[PDB]
């Protein structure tokens, strides 16, 4: 399973972006690694802000990554290695290449470690990623830096072709010296993501050209949607409702070790006490605000404040944690640390006082009978509480 | 650290690091700084429960195999999701919802319990919530292992216990609940604001106060009156999961020696949850002079708990170097790390021990006797590799006999 | 020798069951084809307000949704029940929405019902899969019904067809701590509306509604925008119990294979709905324009069940002594059953094809025989040139020639 | 035929279809060829093993679940390549080697198992076993064998191929080393023919035989990975229970989650216990069939199939037998002594949907649709899915308090 | 998982072909697959020689196979569908196509159901393969007919799988004239299954779906480095499993490659969760065979070229003649499993002297020599 990191948690912050950059057709933002909460979980987060007609230029990471779309829509294409390109043009009347998705608003994007892919924003909103980069993932061999390898342009030359000679690429491409200098791309300054010029051409239907284990590889489905309410998981009318993406519901997961929880509290809602048996939660606040306190093992509770829009908290395996929406209701994406991610609840329907006998409740708090039963049976609802 | 890698130039048995004494009982730590522990990557507890008197419930982010020395008991672990299905619903409860003409979704229920008893080796999840109960004659003792270096652990080595109730016994701006809680040890609702936790259960902000109190009793605790109202069976389908198997060797063994004794091995492929804990256990009976066959293991390291007897054990490392060579007595632990090669002989009345093993499938190669890997080389490769003569080494391979992993005494008639 | 089969045939529904709200069709499941293959096929029809009745059947259940949308209650036993209403009503297990182009999976065993809360009908198209293992009762499909009082849909104490109606009354009232008159109507004894029914008024139920319009109206609207730009071209509760048991494979914008202005494949199976991997089934949804061709392939491990959906193919299906045994244009509506290995190509008319087919595996492999990826460019030349007595430059054109896998344009059939 | 794929409007308590009088006790078979047990696919076996008596070492190529009604005794079970880890090996034979030692150069056996009443015992297929009763009591055995399970390759024939043994003749079948040269045999075994010859004899003893030569240098453990595997497993529901019901009972499900080697024969056992006048709440089985055992009290049981009909409405006593098919529903009244039974299953990992009670399906459906599929007022449904409040499997009477 | 047969026998016979279907370059041998003893096992067996320079010409099955080379050397192409051409020429010296391998005596070549192969016979003399098609697998889902589906020649003396298309489908498809897509189907090719090649054939080589392209399909069980079990006055035995080989776990089969000495003994024994099909490759032995109720069913011998099926659990016993004595089996499971009744592992050492005495009436002394007298496994010398 995973690489082993420090997790001495005395103080937990929300936590921003702290590093920047700048490309002509988008901002690639980088969350504190070293922070002590990414460090204890062993995990990077990064959002792309992507520009429309953006183009986030092909690149692989030594860290299996979930990749969720706030907002907009585009084009997600995935290059596994040894698969047949099984997109084409009409050759009896050009283009050929592995097979493109679209992805949109909820959607949640896997990617082994080590396979590349490109994003394009085929919208006018910008289109918008929050990416887990799960660096102490068995998958990741090296160290707890989630490198970026690019195919191409300049993101620092600096892709994977500017390193070797350009007899070397030559000879390898079949190309002339000319064309294989321009891979390496020693005079772009456009960043990582850049304009494509005025429309990108790709083949998929309705949509004309103009002018960790391989055994399932070639046929896996990478994404799923998690925002569509239409698969809630959970769903309370005055509470809200919560969607589980795990290894049964998106079959890759089961090798890359990752889940996710998607939630929506409405206004005042309460998201049960509770904690993670089986690995950490890395959440990152999508719209509203909630209230939110985390509890480590001696009792003494190491945060006490809210997370907005933008921030992200995370909540280490077994900690226990409880939000409560504010006045407009909380939406969260969670990245969680294993597969098939579980939730132990501690008060509720489902949860652990509940499950514990009145006897020993009693004993365990000093408290009368009819305490003891109000205590494990007042609220019957599970997981999310109405307001 | 040295330790850490197994690097140990002597290794001894290992003392309780810690003595919190409780209401209830007293519980002793092993903690994992200690060498033997900091190499095998595993913490140890032993807890003696008084009767008529519980555990705080309490969970942590490893698992855990419990070995029952003394007692009997019920055990209670929780599996979030799983109905609960022990239940004492009433005829009168009963008729009455039915006679009213009304019943909607507008006297106790609670998950499964276990009899536990001497001789036991229970299996606790990571993460799991669990609690035990003394409705029995005599003190509880439980002796756990729990492997601080399983791949179910993401947090780091030190020993990590959450409790839902109970503490220490003694006889953007954040908003300050961590200032409020202080006035070295709580349960997890002290870190929680109390109307939060009142709303949150939709009960009284009064119960809360009494749930975040500190608890000078500690981690065990004395049960107003017997439990009587829980429900018990002696009064995907992981729910149905067995969490306990009894150990003593009289009962079941694989290996029997009619003159030296008995080994029962509890692996996933008797107790099926071991495979997921990845940890399993051993009970051995040695008769006296018996002998446990020189021999590693492959991949697992072990705690041993002596539970009868005494006996003189030695272990070799990867240098021809003795690292352990003590006479070892009831009550004793210690450790022989994976790879490393062991042999013990019982003293004059025997000798008893659980062994807690970090593998769910565990593997060893024995050096003498039946199945031996000397047995498996051919003579003339004994010949050279000791110089013998190939008398000695056909002598090396079948002097032994019939006997494989529990030897008797070459030299010492019964 | 179920399988030696020297013709094959388009198959139409046998059987149709009328019931209040909508219809039931069977297809022979006693026809030799559909026995080598171990399969029943089934089509409902669901009107608005129609409410499937609660149900499980032997067989593991495919359910192709071809026209229409609603809700689906499939029911696990043990699970939580995780929508509610607010405690101060009503809760139960979670609802699923399924729409055109879904494709459900459904174990064997499991119950389920499903309602349409649309303004047109809902169309399903049903593969039960008799042969297969979690069936250990009875080669026949059978319907064991919770609810109602259905007529058989493979034919045409209590008095009814339902489970309950085979317990005594007395017993039952027993059993749920009910009066002993409800749960005499447990058992449907009088109910004559069949096994679909109508709801009066809206079906009452714990779901995200107001959230679903609203999501649903965003994507209407963004295919809107996609449509103007291309005109302008020019605990365990969140782990077994929340299994995933829909993937949308009719969903415009996806494909498996891709031949722009030709054709589209997409295929579930277990490396996409891992339930699948349970089930040993799988499907395709496939979509030819004018002049569009599925070259020759085979299926290695699998029978392929095709279900016409709409347009016309001459399909040509060869067996092993090199004898075809089908050669005719499938019809919108019709069935054809492809044996296991046999080769089949398919080549849409001019109003082009649309069909979904049913494989009875896990994760059906197919084979082409010509074009990119195909079994003859895995040959080396001169294997070819031996074998059909040709020069080695006439097999690379065999090889080479067709650069598209698996679809292409055919002008001269 | 018809009765092959359970087309059965009529089960049956499923009789004894014949019964072999041995020297050691008294075996009664129900053949495959039982309607109920075509549907089912299963053959079952009751053995009465005498005091000081044993079982005939035997095997086959079904796998077979036991449940121990009576008695006490011993098991033997085989594994091929296992070593022998059950030895006698003195120390005058450790001080004779040493003394002089090699190849060229008192026993030792494979594990044996201490049963008792309520266990159950798993048989894997083609695996020989061997039973003693070394108690004073009669020793009851009644197995189940999966016929149609993956790992019986030839067909339904029920197949028991002897060690030793053959039909009993007065207090053809003989075993198999009948069928090979004698020479040929004693060269293989170099041993002298006339051993040979007393394994051929004709055996008139039968399937089970006293034994007369005492049998205490027998290894026992009361006196490794696949070869570790358990085999036994005490079903008692006061010991172990996945449901219990202060008022109404308690189920006991041994699955493969309980006890591993399960998962290979696709196969388990449940042991139930009813309280005077409690039910086991309607249901179905997902995946398997089942041959339930009555072993204590008497209940009423009705089953229904897929048109509504009632196929199965009896009481049944101790001793019964009776068979559900998978898919079938079923529900149980346990009558004014309670009900125990024992239930051999055709899965490792059983599956079943309840309809009444805290688990139940009904509870799984939103009120309205029950209101709408039954004809039912919205009230009328919540009091289906409410009335039975905590409980799920096991239920209190409704009618009589106690 | 496997589908059921009728295995209700009372005499085994040892069988040899029975129809012989003779090719330009070679001859195919059909036991009957109508046989008793074949349809209890779910199996079919084929014999083919392939004269030199003859090319087995390219087909699938709907059954499962495994192929022992028995004599011989030459090359395997096998199709694995949607895997890449990974052997080809040098570009700037033509020829692309899919891994082929080396296939030579004692090799076992696996083949999923469905998955096309050709082999070319590449050495001196004939090349001799004997194919057990499993047609009760799991993988077949047509019928118990083990059907060969050719993608070249005119097997039937069109007959191959482009034969049943419409010209004008094949010109499309393929993108070509429509009197080289006519060759496709064959029509005037006399030549049968088995071809002689011009000259010599030109071939790249150097001088479930989880298995992506990269699946070992051959293994040699004759090679002696590769014993599992060796006596020198006994034999040698070496099995096949997906312990050995990895596809073998998807398609259920076991193999095992015996040789007896002169005068040696395969312990009596019996197959615990398979059939067992014996090939008898040469050399002569005494097989024994025995069914549940303990009656004889085959007491004879086995020679060169003849095949014998000893269904599950019937026990069986061999003795070499004075020459020896050697076979392959082919086994209906993975990982096969033989339970021996005499010698060291038997199911006799791991019962109680106690039981034993009781069994058979035996005295103490007699059940320690039936257990312990003989202390070889499995092969006993002479
Ligand atoms: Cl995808
Ligand atoms: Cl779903």
């Amino acid at each position: 399973q995973r690489h082993f990191g420090e997790c001495n948690l005395d103080r937990l912050n929300a936590l921003e972006p702290t590093n920047r950059k700048e490309s002509e057709a988008g901002t690639v933002e980088k969350w504190d690694k070293n922070d002590q909460q990414f460090q204890c979980a062993g995990v990077a987060l990064i959002r792309h802000f992507i520009e429309r007609r953006g183009l986030l230029l092909p690149s692989f990471s030594n860290a299996p990554e979930l990749i969720y779309v706030i907002k907009g829509r585009g084009f997600q294409g995935a290059v596994i290695p040894g698969c047949p390109e099984t997109f084409e043009s009409n050759s009896n009347r050009q283009d050929q290449h592995q097979k493109v998705r679209q992805i949109r608003e909820g959607d949640i994007l896997a990617l082994p470690a080590g396979q590349a892919h490109w994003i394009y924003n085929d919208g006018d909103s910008q289109l918008v990623n929050v990416t887990l980069l799960d660096t102490s993932n068995a998958a990741n061999q090296l160290d707890e830096n989630p490198r970026k390898f690019y195919l191409a342009g300049n993101p620092d030359g600096t892709n994977i072709f500017s390193g070797f000679d350009q007899e070397t690429l030559a000879d390898s491409f079949n190309v002339d010296v000319d064309l294989a200098r321009r891979l390496q791309s020693n005079q772009d300054k456009r960043g990582k993501i850049v304009k494509v010029e005025q429309r990108l051409q790709i083949l998929i239907p309705e949509r004309q050209q103009q002018e960790g284990f391989e055994e399932t590889i070639c046929s896996l489905r990478l994404m799923e949607n998690i925002a569509n309410p239409r698969n809630a998981d959970i769903y309370n009318p005055q509470g809200g409702r919560i969607s589980t993406l795990n290894s049964n519901i998106l079959p890759v997961l089961r090798y890359l070790q990752l889940s996710a929880e998607r939630g929506t509290l409405y206004r005042e809602a309460i998201q049960a006490p509770h904690y993670n048996l089986n690995s950490h939660s890395v959440i990152f606040a999508i719209r509203g605000n909630g209230r939110i306190q985390v509890v480590k093992d001696n009792g003494q509770n190491i945060f006490d404040g809210e997370l907005r829009q933008g921030q992200a908290l995370t909540i280490p395996q077994n900690f226990a944690v409880i939000k409560r929406a504010g006045s407009e209701g909380f939406e969260w994406v969670a990245f969680k640390t294993n597969d098939n991610a579980q939730r132990l609840p501690l008060a509720g329907r489902n949860s652990a006082i509940r499950a514990i006998p009145e006897d020993v409740l009693i004993n365990s708090y000093r408290i009368s009978r009819s305490e003891a039963r109000r205590l494990k049976f007042i609220r019957n609802e599970t997981t999310i509480f109405s307001s | 650290r040295h330790f850490g890698e197994c690097n140990l130039d002597r290794l001894n048995v290992v003392e309780p690091t810690n003595r919190i004494t409780s209401e209830g009982g007293t519980v002793e730590k092993w903690d994992t700084n200690q060498q033997q522990f900091q190499c095998a990557g595993v913490a140890a507890i032993r807890r003696t429960i008084e009767p008529n008197s519980e555990v705080q419930p309490n969970y942590q982010p490893a698992p855990m195999l419990i070995y029952i020395e003394k007692g009997r008991g019920l055990l209670g672990v929780v599996i979030p999701g799983c109905a609960e299905t022990y239940e004492s619903q009433s005829h009168q409860q009963n008729k009455g919802q039915r006679a009213s003409q009304g019943q909607s979704q507008r006297q106790d229920q609670h998950q499964r319990v276990h009899r536990i008893r001497e001789g036991d080796i229970l299996a606790i999840p990571a993460g799991v919530v669990h609690w035990i109960y003394n409705d029995g004659d005599q003190q509880l003792v439980a002796f756990a292992v729990v492997n601080q270096n399983n791949k179910a652990n993401q947090l780091d080595e030190e020993y990590r216990p959450f409790l839902l109730a109970g503490g220490q016994p003694d006889e953007q701006g954040q908003k300050g609940q961590k200032q409020q809680q202080q006035a070295e040890s709580q349960n997890i609702f002290s870190g929680f604001d109390v109307e939060l936790l009142a709303e949150a259960y939709n009960i009284p902000v009064d119960i809360v106060r009494r749930q975040q109190q500190q608890d000078k009793r500690g981690n065990l605790v004395k049960l107003e009156q017997q439990q009587i109202k829980i429900i018990r069976a002696e009064q995907e389908t992981i729910c149905s999961l067995r969490l306990r198997e009894n150990m003593t060797t009289r009962s079941q063994s694989d290996i029997v020696s009619r003159q030296a004794g008995r080994i029962n091995i509890v692996n996933q492929q008797k107790l099926p949850v071991l495979r997921y804990l990845n940890m399993s256990a051993e009970r051995g009976h040695l008769f006296p002079d018996a002998l446990y066959v020189p021999h590693w293991a492959q991949n697992n390291h072990r705690v041993i708990y002596v539970i009868r007897g005494n006996a003189q054990v030695q272990i070799s490392d990867d240098n021809g170097n003795n690292v352990f060579d003590r006479e070892i007595r009831q009550g004793n632990v210690f450790t022989i790390p994976q790879f490393f090669a062991a042999i013990s002989r019982a003293g004059s009345e025997g000798f008893e021990y659980v062994s807690i093993k970090t593998a769910g499938n565990p593997n060893k190669s024995t050096l003498a006797g039946r199945t031996s890997v000397i047995r498996a080389i051919p003579a003339d490769v004994l010949a050279n590799s000791f110089q013998i003569s190939p008398e000695e080494a056909q002598r090396l391979k079948h002097n032994r006999g019939k006997q494989t992993l529990v030897l008797s005494s070459s030299r010492i008639s019964e | 020798g179920e399988c030696n089969l020297d013709r094959l045939n388009a198959l139409e529904p046998t059987n149709r069951i009328e019931a209040e709200a909508g219809q039931i069709e069977s297809w022979d499941h006693n026809d030799q084809q559909f026995q080598c293959a171990g399969v029943a096929v089934i089509r409902r029809t669901i009107e608005p307000n129609g409410l499937l009745l609660p149900q499980y059947s032997n067989a593991p259940k495919l359910i192709y949704i071809e026209r229409g949308r609603g809700i689906t209650g499939v029911l696990f036993p043990g699970c939580p029940e995780t929508f509610e209403d607010p405690q101060q009503q009503d809760r139960h297990q979670k609802i699923r929405h399924f729409r055109e182009g879904d494709i459900i999976a459904l174990p064997a065993g499991v119950a389920h019902w499903i309602y349409n809360d649309g303004d047109s009908p809902v169309v399903t198209v049903s593969l039960l899969h008799t042969n297969n293992y979690a069936n250990q009762l009875d080669e026949n499909p059978r319907h064991f019904y919770l609810a109602g009082n259905p007529d058989d849909e493979h034919q045409r104490q209590g008095e009814g067809n339902n489970v309950f109606s085979g317990f005594d009354a007395e017993f039952l009232a027993d059993a749920f701590n009910v009066d002993v008159d409800t749960a005499r109507r447990l058992q449907s004894n009088q109910d004559k509306r069949r096994n679909i029914v109508k709801v009066e008024g809206r079906l009452q139920q714990v779901r995200p509604e107001r959230s679903r319009q609203e999501w649903e109206r965003q994507e209407r609207q963004e295919r809107e925008s996609e449509q103007e730009r291309e005109r302008q071209r020019r605990g365990f509760e969140e782990t077994i119990c929340s299994l995933r048991l829909r993937e949308n494979i009719g969903t415009r914008s996806r494909a498996d294979i891709y031949t722009e202005q030709v054709g589209r494949i997409n295929t579930v199976n277990s490396n996409t709905l891992p339930v699948l991997r349970w089930l040993q089934l799988s499907a395709e949804r496939g979509d030819l324009q004018r002049e569009g061709l599925y070259v020759p392939h085979w299926n290695l491990n699998a029978h392929s069940v095709v279900y016409a959906i709409r347009g016309r193919a001459r399909v040509q299906v060869v067996d092993d002594n090199g004898n075809t045994v089908f050669d005719d244009e499938l019809r919108q509506g019709q069935v054809l059953t492809i044996p296991q290995n046999f080769a089949v190509a398919k080549r849409a008319e001019s109003e082009g094809f649309e069909w979904v087919a049913f494989k009875t595996n896990d994760n059906a492999q197919i084979s082409p025989l010509a074009g990119r990826t195909s079994a003859i460019r895995a040959l080396p030349d001169d294997v070819l040139a031996n074998a059909f007595q040709i020069s080695r430059s006439e097999a690379r054109r065999l090889k080479y020639n067709r650069q598209e896998t698996t679809l292409v344009r055919s002008s001269r059939s």
